[PDB]
């Protein structure tokens, strides 16, 4: 938290800080169907945006 | 007035008993549906594109077949090919219940009614795994052409090997162009580039007769290399290529127990059945259409609906229904070997998400390589 | 030693210059030119390949604009099909058209151009825009293929289904991310579509970059395309006579080359009774594959893996004023900008950012023990 | 890489014996015996 308000001070930009989805990091992981490489946890999240 | 009748044209190419196929169609009369089957046998000598189109439009325009129930004794997937691309044409639900017709055919029309009694390439695949496990052959390699459903095929043993804690090595996967010719001897590296003790073909037979050969020329048809394909690549159990090695693993059809008059009598019933859901449902069945020439003008009047009561029917006790891609959701598998007699013989059995096989340890010739190791459990040395 | 080549065209004029063109060929074993023209149905078209064509032992079979039916009736033979004007991807399949090539590349290869012209202009993060059918994906798998050759990366990529109106949520969707360089496939009616709520939700202004395909500027698409926008442009794309003309000359040079071998049978003749493929079907498919021609009338003809058409030029089209002007060319391999400027979408006539870096940067963390108190 | 052109095994062994006599890293991954007396319509000699 600190270092993100140092990343603040440094670089000037407005953050909306929350917590993950579920309660792991982020590993890759099969889909229900058809096969399909989906990440799951904070990296699932960052790369849906 | 009167019980309506709906056409379904019982098509029979080759050396086939229409006597005993007519007898069984005819005689358990049935009355717990909403219509009554309207059957018509029809007979065919080829199995060419024109020839099939041709009688199958001309079955159309002299009577009213609402159903096409279609069978082969040949080994032409084409035929299966051929018979969807003309139910997605006109609409036509089509059933193939035998021979090259009930081959598997992977992405199917998208309008397509042509529904085929045999297992998909998924759970063929998933079967051959399964006899993998029942004899622990955890390293093995896969072999594909560009038939429609290798992707299918090899995805489907990724997705099963990797969401798996067994110790699966998949070593090769070979994609061989049979688009092209082989002067390059592009497939024969491929081939010399096999590792693996169990090898996973995936074609049609007249490719596997092909493959085979060069495989035997490379050697990977003789002892210590066992291969598994689908269905389509043995097909008729009366007839087997010579290049084709013995040991031979292969998941077919339950030709014994499901006879093909039982086959057309069940083809038969489903379209039946799903008439008759749809009478009871929308209070209507799609007109038959008499010809092959207006197929184009009357589009918007025509409807696929009929495709979800004909996947989706049960008949005297048993579930005949399909999937969405076109084939049977439980159907009865068995497992068969080529023996040194060049023969098809039954070693196994899968029911009901079930395998029974015949033998507890495969038979394998016992030569001067293979050996019979005994042990003691004793920790840490034999845990 | 007579070699029939079929062909199914547009008209009687079209089937003259398919003669002429044989009939040159000749002049340039003996040719012999036999066609037809499209029947009203798929049905009727696979009856005419085998009776009208097939029935005559023809090598090959050009094909002109819904090829299908001769691809699927030809590819039972192995009797190779040459489209000489449809560019729809579902071609390039071998698995369902397993013998068939084209003097025209498939819509999706645009995505090169697309591709060039990113590194023309430096765009490191972009937006896709795909419809959700086999022409859509092809395109989509094709550019992130061209993005995973060199490390370059997709932003987002949208799918939307075809037929479908209202798109706001999807560009609602790609408003949210950064890059500002939008590349869009689609029919016509989608392109429309997609133009119309882009426009309604003001995404055709300063900052934006429209990048697409021919699809997407022609006819009804063009209706209500915004200005500014880059399309492409497929040079000679739509002549038919001169894509006859080249075909029936690698044709020839094929069918000259593969009987410059040995133990050539003939094709199947009549349908009926007649269940095996052509023996020789796969080498004289590989003869095509791998014919040259250098002195085309469109160019220089060569086909890929695929049997699509490799080395096209393509037209740069500019969108100004409302009228399509064309500011540029790709050749093989490189883009060239003319004379005349590109007017972008957007304020002033300077190539725009696709960088444009959010003020607000959603932070993600989880609750750790020495980190992370929660 | 050889033939069968006389020699061959004066090449090979000369370099093995040069190199197993060698405090140094040499490796040698391959050698291959190309027979030029029969045809190469079997892509013998493509594959080595
Ligand atoms: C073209 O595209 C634009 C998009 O840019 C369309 O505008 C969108 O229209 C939708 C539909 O009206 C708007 O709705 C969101 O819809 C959901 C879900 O429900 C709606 O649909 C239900 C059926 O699926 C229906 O039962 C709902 O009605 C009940 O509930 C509402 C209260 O929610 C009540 O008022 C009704 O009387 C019904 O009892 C409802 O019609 C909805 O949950 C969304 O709501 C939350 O968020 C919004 C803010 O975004 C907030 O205002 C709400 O109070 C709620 O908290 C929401 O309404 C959508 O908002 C429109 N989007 C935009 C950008 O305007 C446009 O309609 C399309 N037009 C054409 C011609 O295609
Ligand atoms: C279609 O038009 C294109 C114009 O955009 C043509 O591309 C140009 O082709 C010419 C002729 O070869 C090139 O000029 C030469 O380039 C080479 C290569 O050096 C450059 O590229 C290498 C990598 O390959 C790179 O390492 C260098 O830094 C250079 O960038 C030079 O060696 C020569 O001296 C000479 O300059 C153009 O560079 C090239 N332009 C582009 C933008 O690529 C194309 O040839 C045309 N096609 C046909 C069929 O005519
Ligand atoms: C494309 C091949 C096939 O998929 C295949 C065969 C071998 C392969 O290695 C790979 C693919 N087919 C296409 C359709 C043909 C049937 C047909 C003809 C006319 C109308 C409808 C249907 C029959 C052969
Ligand atoms: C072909 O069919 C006809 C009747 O349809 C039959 O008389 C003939 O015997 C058939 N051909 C063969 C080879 O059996
Ligand atoms: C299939 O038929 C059964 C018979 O009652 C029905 O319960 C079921 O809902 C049907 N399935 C579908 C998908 O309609
Ligand atoms: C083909 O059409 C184009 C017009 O876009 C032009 O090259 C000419 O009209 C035609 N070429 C030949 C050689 O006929
Ligand atoms: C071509 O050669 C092969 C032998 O490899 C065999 O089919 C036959 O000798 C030749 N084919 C014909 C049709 O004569
Ligand atoms: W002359
Ligand atoms: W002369
Ligand atoms: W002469
Ligand atoms: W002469």
């Amino acid at each position: 938290i600190d270092l993100l308000i140092k990343l603040a001070r440094t670089m000037q930009f407005t953050y909306e800080v929350h917590l993950v989805a579920d309660g792991k990091f982020g590993t890759q992981e099969r889909v229900q169907n058809s096969n399909k490489k989906e990440w799951n946890g904070m990296m699932g999240e960052l790369l849906s945006g | 007035k009167s019980p309506p009748s709906i056409g379904i044209a019982v098509i029979l190419v080759g050396t086939s008993d229409e006597v005993a196929i007519k007898d069984a169609h005819e005689k358990d009369d049935f009355h717990h549906l909403s219509v009554v089957p309207r059957v018509e046998l029809v007979a065919m000598n080829e199995t060419d594109p024109k020839s099939i189109i041709t009688r199958i439009c001309d079955l159309m325009s002299d009577r009213k077949i609402q159903g096409v129930v279609f069978a082969d004794d040949t080994d032409q997937e084409a035929i299966a090919q051929i018979l969807d691309f003309i139910s997605a044409q006109t609409l036509t639900p089509i059933l193939g219940i035998h021979g090259g017709s009930s081959m598997i055919m992977a992405d199917k029309d998208e309008s397509s009614m042509f529904f085929q009694f045999g297992p998909s390439i998924e759970q063929q695949a998933s079967v051959m795994l399964n006899i993998m496990e029942e004899y622990d052959w955890y390293i093995f390699s896969i072999v594909t052409t560009y038939f429609p459903g290798y992707q299918d095929f090899v995805n489907k043993i990724r997705s099963t090997i990797e969401n798996s804690f067994v110790g699966w090595e998949l070593e090769e996967v070979l994609l061989l162009d049979m688009s092209l010719d082989d002067g390059d001897c592009k497939i024969q590296n491929q081939l010399k580039k096999l590792q693996s003790p169990i090898i996973l073909l995936y074609c049609t037979k007249e490719e596997a007769t092909y493959i085979f050969e060069v495989a035997n020329s490379v050697g990977l048809t003789g002892y210590g290399y066992t291969w598994i394909v689908p269905s389509l690549v043995a097909g008729d159990t009366d007839t087997v290529p010579s290049e084709f090695p013995t040991g031979l693993i292969s998941v077919s059809y339950d030709e014994w127990d499901y006879g093909l008059p039982a086959r057309v009598r069940d083809g038969i019933a489903i379209i039946t059945t799903a008439a008759s859901d749809m009478l009871s449902e929308h209070s209507f069945i799609p007109e038959p259409k008499s010809s092959c020439y207006n197929t184009h003008e009357k589009r918007i009047y025509q409807s696929n609906m009929l495709n979800r009561y004909l996947i989706n029917v049960t008949f005297e006790g048993r579930d005949l229904s399909f999937s969405e891609d076109g084939y049977q959701m439980h159907p009865k598998l068995v497992i068969i070997l080529l023996n040194k007699e060049r023969k098809w013989e039954r070693v196994g059995k899968w029911k009901d998400k079930s395998l029974q096989m015949k033998y507890y340890v495969w038979p394998r010739m016992t030569q001067d390589d293979h050996l019979s190791i005994v042990t003691l459990e004793e920790a840490p040395f034999v845990i | 030693k007579i070699v029939n080549i079929g062909a199914v065209l547009s008209t009687r004029k079209h089937e003259q210059m398919f003669r002429e063109a044989v009939n040159q060929a000749n002049k340039r074993i003996q040719l012999q030119a036999t066609s037809v023209t499209h029947k009203p149905n798929a049905i009727q078209m696979a009856l005419s390949v085998c009776e009208d064509l097939i029935s005559s032992q023809v090598y090959a079979i050009l094909v002109s604009h819904t090829p299908t039916p001769v691809s699927y009736t030809a590819g039972f033979y192995r009797i190779p099909v040459l489209g000489l004007t449809t560019r729809m991807s579902i071609y390039s399949d071998k698995s369902i058209h397993l013998s068939f090539l084209r003097t025209v590349p498939p819509y999706s290869h645009q995505s090169s151009v697309w591709f060039e012209m990113m590194r023309v202009y430096n765009w490191n993060h972009i937006i896709l825009l795909v419809s959700d059918d086999h022409e859509g994906r092809a395109a989509q798998k094709r550019l992130e293929t061209l993005l995973e050759e060199r490390e370059s990366k997709a932003e987002k990529v949208l799918q939307f289904d075809p037929g479908t109106k209202n798109v706001t949520a999807l560009l609602m969707e790609a408003r949210e991310l950064e890059a500002r360089v939008i590349i869009l496939s689609a029919s016509e009616d989608d392109a429309a579509t997609v133009y119309r709520a882009a426009a309604m939700l003001d995404m055709t202004g300063s900052g934006y970059v429209w990048l697409v395909g021919e699809r997407e500027i022609s006819g009804n698409a063009l209706r209500y395309a915004p200005d500014g926008i880059i399309g492409l442009q497929l040079i000679n794309g739509k002549n038919e006579s001169a894509h006859i003309s080249d075909a029936v000359g690698v044709v020839a040079q094929a069918v000259h080359e593969l009987l410059e071998k040995e133990n050539i049978t003939d094709p199947p003749r009549g349908c009926v009774g007649n269940t095996n493929i052509w023996k020789t079907g796969p080498l004289f498919k590989r003869v095509l594959m791998s014919s040259k021609y250098a002195d085309g009338v469109t160019g220089r003809v060569e086909f890929n893996e695929d049997g699509d058409r490799k080395f096209a030029q393509y037209s740069i089209m500019n969108l100004q004023n409302r009228k399509l002007v064309q500011v540029g060319i790709y050749n093989g391999t490189h883009v060239i900008p003319n004379d005349r400027k590109i007017i972008w979408p957007g304020g002033e006539t300077e190539k725009p950012r696709g960088y444009q870096m959010s003020t607000r940067l959603k932070i993600v963390t989880i609750h750790q023990e020495p980190f992370v108190y929660v």
